[PDB]
């Protein structure tokens, strides 16, 4: 299961 | 009210009539949620995160209550494994991170 | 700190006399920085996100100070896009979110 959601824009 | 961080920060949410559960990320840029259903007008977008790069569709002024928060913003949808309630609608609600 | 987030939440750490410069997520379960060179043994690992897997390798008992509080933890080191501080040394700092 993953475990890192770090999320950057466009 | 106060967040503890020994498990994962995970919050109930509604939209469009719709629970939903997500998970409160200050490392996230954008409200990212799994594939649903949308109405109105959307624009194609490309996020990263750790693994690489995805697809999703954005689309603005969607209402979502978060935890008892009423906000109003852009909604990305997309394959994110988990909903995510990202930098631009924790400011929305009021929210920091205190130590 | 109350950290806002109307910018990424970019600190200052420090770790084994380097300045960095890290990223606070609370959508991390884990810390991971970009690769470096650390003392000890290691295993590797895999984690996991938005665009899929990569493979880091973790250290344990790692001292690291994140905005000028002292901690100790499992680290882990491969090809994030940016440091990472998650969960594991958010509590240890004594990070909580607050609405």
């Amino acid at each position: 299961r993953p475990g890192n959601f770090l999320q950057s824009r466009p | 009210p106060q967040i503890t961080l020994w498990k994962r920060p995970l919050v109930t949410i509604r939209i469009g009539g719709q629970l939903k559960e997500a998970l409160l990320n200050t490392g996230a840029d954008n409200t990212v949620l799994e594939e649903m259903n949308l109405p109105g007008k959307w624009k194609p977008k490309m996020i990263g995160g750790i693994g690489g790069f995805i697809k999703v569709r954005q689309y603005d002024q969607i209402p979502i209550e978060i935890c008892g928060h009423k906000a109003i913003g852009t909604v990305l949808v997309g394959p994110t494994p988990v909903n995510i309630i990202g930098r631009d609608l924790l400011t929305q609600i009021g929210c920091t991170l205190n130590f």
